[PDB]
């Protein structure tokens, strides 16, 4: 049986979000990519050094942002800019968030030695797609 | 026969932006674009705007702060072109030499007591130091007022 | 006004520090995305468009010729001899490489120069005279 | 999810009052505007690849819907 | 009621330097969706229309570059995991544009280059003989 | 907890007018905002007797590389205020045959556009010179000895001279050699040799 | 096999266009390629093939010390590493070990 | 702070090869041709091989960067086939899908 990324069946009581819902086979049909550059396009360099920074900045924003974020974060690249959009709870006061992007999108420009922005998006509650 | 090419026309590295942004105006609906725009995020009251754009200014100088303490962590530069804004900066002097020309770098860095107290020794010494910067040590006395200017934190 | 300002002498710490207060009366807060772009523009933070792919990238304004006969380098060593021959093909390789600068091309043949010169004694058994 | 009938009412109320927007961003007449010019406009402003049409962003009367 | 009264133009200046002349512009372009070329697309041709550029527009044949994996972390060689990469292409052919209003064009549609998706702009130059060649020095 | 928990205000999108200026909403390239963009615009495979998901918290859309801050309307006007920065093609050369004849050289180079740090491409710098040997002043002689001397850069069909150059690291240096070939091939063509009588 | 002619214009287009002017046999043509290109260890994709682990362990290590970035990971060892000295099952002193 | 002692022997061994590669190349070129005379060559010959042992670039291994895994690493990503199946699955990879024809 195969395993990669599925979220296996319980006794209808556990949520899943229409990402993790969906198994790999899935991420061009009814599900998209998580980040959006060029470096895996034919004939693009730099493909590894992207992807390191990927995993990077999921680890570095899970970290940062501890508790609050409701789904997978977002990446997108276009030219030099970099741009995060995460889907966040409401419990954090509005203060610790204005004060956590203003440190993670300077901290991070320094880092990666570009323009970065992060784009926060609030919810109420995590988003179910189905209980499994 | 001949044919008459155009004048090249000449503009700003920026021009064209400022032309686009021209054609936009202010959106009546929405909060100032420094803040979140987010029902949750977006400040409600004349107090919350101070206090969200404080907190984001508090967030860029704790990041600032890091970044000036630990410079190795924030010294690979893989931007092309070069951007000389997103390095780390150094305060300290790197010239510990006891001279004239070290000390116009402590007067260059605003370094108030360093400066007074080095030219006490180069004048202990008694080595020659020059007329303008004995003047530009003067400036930087007589500005701040013998005191030191604030830092991010020490 | 005054015919010729003193432009060569620099600012002083009271000059510098008024221009940062007339920065400030006109200081306002971001109003819209197109402001945005062009203040990174102006810090140097964005790419400037329509995108070169040399941007800020100049080989020390080097000429083509420069890169491309680099002959007047081998003018200390033997004007014939194998010395010339094999020298002749490091310059060739040398000629068609776009990823040293002139600089480091010049540096390849000064340590051929300096290695011929230690080998010299072993050059003149084998009948080669070098310098 | 039960979806009751003044729920369906609210959605509909929604869907013409977003077809005025939507008539709007694409400088359209709203009183002309199909559903085949909203699904136009809705392919060009949210592209999707998806191969799976049901997967890609829809705009459709609830009726259609729900 | 709030509009500005006036508006700051940005500043072009008419040098007096001949402009360029570029005989083609071939803006290619590449893409794992094919949605968003089409939006680009209508958004390039809709840009060269408003701006009086000749816009000719065709899609190259798409290339998918296929590899395979083992499916297991150990043994198990029969099974595999491949997987694939598409990258789908549309060629925007600009004609008979002068280095003004190519840098123009150019910028603005660089800019608005959606995430995800590279261009490669083939710049045809118009040139005159060089001087030297007008005639044999022998 | 001295008053109850923050609430969020209600969205935005409830008191925009059904004819506003859209373009001043999403004047540049922004992530779908479900906030901001008053569409009821859902996303997302349906679960069985389901419907595609809302648009608030939809990851899906935000996936999406949108094209709101470019409508047909927006570019309309960003086009009208780009017009100043364009400059005129000469009228006179209104066919590919009348560029021939008045600019014989024609010169290629590319620019790659890729997202991250470094804007560098090895493969910028390449310079391609096309000339059709017929717009060359070369005598029977000359255009003979110049066919043998470029091998396979000229082409009988089309009767182009084609230069590549690449040998130096920046395209302004490629261009200058590619016009200095050009120019030693020329003269040199032209120049008779006491060995050519060997042939 | 060629005509005194074509081997002359051969070596003259070798001198017009930049290549190697002198006969040369296939292994000393090797020199050229040598120079021609940069060596392997030179390349970008060898020397900087790592990501510098130094960089990212230590900065974010730093970020937990300051307080700005909880690692979930790094606090669940320390709780077991917690657990096992009041178990007894401590790290010894080092030389002043079990053994000697 | 590398995954293990064998990424930071190889870690080592790149830094090395990249400070002697300027010296290996000028001194090879000596070796790699007929034209000068072999007793030079001998001499060029015993000096390349005494250089460090980890100058070598042939003692380089492309190994993943995430978990050190000396096989199965894609080039292009530098990525072990489990770690980069793991970013792929999750898609987490800017482009790339399963792949069915
Ligand atoms: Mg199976
Ligand atoms: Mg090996």
């Amino acid at each position: 049986k195969n395993r990669a990324a599925r979220v296996r069946v319980s006794k209808g009581d556990k949520p899943v979000t229409y990402e993790e819902a969906h198994a790999p086979h899935y991420i061009a049909h009814r599900k998209g990519w998580l980040s959006l550059h060029t470096g895996n396009l034919d004939g693009e360099d730099h493909a590894a050094e992207r992807t390191v920074e990927d995993v990077f900045l999921r680890k570095f924003m899970w970290g940062t942002f501890p508790g609050c974020l409701a789904d997978q974060l977002v990446l997108k690249r276009r030219g030099n800019q970099l741009e995060i959009c995460a889907v966040v709870l409401r419990q954090l006061s509005p203060h610790k968030y204005y004060f956590l992007v203003g440190y993670s999108e300077t901290l991070l420009s320094y880092f990666y030695k570009c323009p970065v922005r992060l784009h926060l998006q609030t919810v109420p509650s995590k988003v179910v797609y189905k209980y499994l | 026969e001949e044919v008459v090419i155009p004048k090249k026309k000449t503009w700003d590295k920026v021009a064209v932006l400022q032309a686009l942004a021209s054609t936009v105006n202010r959106d009546t609906t929405a909060v100032p674009y420094v803040f979140q725009d987010d029902p949750y995020l977006m400040p409600a009251s004349s107090l919350e705007s101070r206090s969200f754009l404080l907190a984001k200014k508090s967030g860029e100088n704790v990041a600032k702060f890091i970044i000036n303490s630990y410079p190795k962590y924030f010294q690979k530069d893989i931007a092309e072109p070069h951007i000389p804004c997103l390095m780390p900066e150094y305060f300290e002097p790197q010239i510990k030499d006891i001279s004239e020309a070290a000390l116009k770098e402590r007067i260059e860095l605003r370094k108030v007591k360093a400066s007074v107290d080095m030219f006490d020794q180069l004048l202990q010494a008694g080595t020659t130091v020059s007329l303008e910067t004995t003047n530009s040590l003067l400036d930087l006395l007589c500005y701040y007022g013998d005191q030191e200017p604030s830092t991010d934190y020490h | 006004t005054k015919e010729a300002p003193e432009t060569d002498t620099s600012p002083s710490l009271w000059d510098v520090e008024f221009a940062k207060q007339l920065a400030t009366v006109n200081e306002q807060p971001l109003q819209n995305g197109f402001e945005e772009l062009i203040q990174w523009t102006k810090e140097g933070k964005l790419w400037e468009f329509p995108i070169n792919n040399e941007a800020g990238f100049d080989d020390d304004g080097s000429e083509f010729h420069e890169h491309i006969f680099l002959e007047k380098h081998l003018e200390s060593f033997p004007k014939q001899g194998p010395i010339r021959h094999f020298m002749e093909l490091v310059t060739c390789g040398l000629s068609k490489n776009p990823y040293l600068s002139v600089k480091q091309k010049v540096e390849h043949i000064e340590w051929f120069r300096n290695y011929f010169n230690e080998k010299k004694d072993i050059l003149k058994e084998s009948n080669i005279q070098f310098n | 999810e039960t979806y009751t009938e003044d729920f369906i009412k609210k959605q509909i109320e929604e869907f013409n009052i977003g077809k005025r927007h939507l008539a709007n961003m694409m400088g359209e007449d709203p009183e002309t505007f199909t559903q085949e010019d909203i699904d136009r406009a809705i392919a060009y402003l949210f592209p999707s690849g998806l191969f799976e049409k049901r997967a890609r962003p829809v705009m459709k009367h609830p009726e259609q819907i729900f | 009621v709030d509009v500005p009264k006036d508006l700051t133009k940005p500043v072009v200046t008419i040098s007096d330097e001949p402009d360029i002349l570029y005989k083609r512009l071939s803006v290619l372009v590449k893409g794992h969706d094919k949605a968003v070329l089409d939006s680009y697309e209508y958004f390039a041709v809709l840009a060269a229309k408003e701006l009086g550029i000749s816009i000719k527009v065709h899609e190259p044949p798409r290339k998918i570059e296929r590899f395979t994996l083992l499916q297991s972390v150990h043994i198990y060689k029969k099974h595999r995991v491949q997987y694939e990469m598409r990258t789908l292409y549309r060629c925007l052919e600009l004609e008979h544009l002068t280095g003004s209003t190519a840098d123009v064009y150019l910028e603005y549609i660089q800019r608005n280059l959606p995430e995800g998706v590279a261009m490669e702009v083939t710049k045809t130059q118009l040139e005159q003989l060089p001087e030297h060649i007008k005639e044999p020095i022998w | 907890e001295r008053p109850p928990r923050r609430k969020a205000l209600p969205p935005r999108t409830e008191k925009m007018a059904v004819d506003q200026d859209w373009p001043s909403v999403y004047p540049v390239a922004a992530p779908f905002k479900p906030s901001a963009v008053p569409l009821p615009v859902r996303m997302g495979y349906p679960v069985k007797k389901g419907v595609p998901m809302a648009k608030e918290g939809n990851l899906e859309l935000l996936k999406i590389p949108n094209f709101l801050h470019l409508t047909p309307v927006a570019i309309k006007k960003h086009c009208e205020a780009l017009k100043d920065f364009c400059t005129e093609w000469p009228a006179a050369l209104d066919s590919d045959e009348k560029c021939e004849k008045h600019f014989p050289i024609e010169i290629d180079s590319t620019d790659y556009v890729s997202s991250g740090p470094s804007v560098r491409n090895p493969r910028a710098r390449v310079v391609v010179l096309r000339v059709k040997l017929s717009s060359l002043n070369l005598d029977d002689h000359a255009k003979k000895k110049l066919i043998k001397l470029v091998g396979e850069r000229y082409c009988k069909t089309t009767d182009v001279l084609t230069i590549k150059t690449d040998r130096c690291p920046l395209r302004r240096q490629n261009y200058d050699y590619a016009v200095y070939l050009l120019t030693v091939l020329y003269h040199e063509s032209w120049n008779t040799e006491e060995w050519e009588k060997s042939k | 096999s060629l005509s005194e002619y074509a081997f002359r214009m051969s070596r003259l287009s070798a001198r017009l266009f930049g290549e190697v002017t002198r006969p040369t046999n296939s292994k000393s043509m090797k020199v050229v390629k040598l120079f021609s290109e940069l060596p392997l260890a030179k390349k970008k994709e060898t020397y900087d093939w790592y990501p510098n682990h130094h960089t990212y362990a230590e900065l974010m290590q730093t970020l937990r010390f300051l307080g700005l970035y909880r690692d979930e990971h790094q606090d669940f060892m320390d709780e077991q590493k917690r657990l096992k000295k009041l178990r007894g099952k401590e790290k010894p002193k080092k030389g002043e070990g079990k053994r000697a | 702070h590398y995954v293990d002692w064998r990424m930071w022997r190889d870690v080592k061994r790149r830094k090395m090869a990249y400070e002697y590669a300027d010296e290996r190349l000028r001194i090879n070129s000596l070796r790699k041709n007929t034209i000068l005379p072999k007793i030079l060559q001998d001499v060029a010959d015993e000096e390349i091989a005494a250089l460090p042992r980890d100058s070598c670039p042939v003692r380089i291994r492309n190994r993943c960067v995430m978990t050190s895994r000396p096989r199965g690493v894609k080039r292009r990503w530098r990525l072990s086939r489990i770690v980069f199946r793991h970013l792929a699955d999750h898609g987490q990879l800017s482009g790339i899908q399963r792949a069915t024809w």
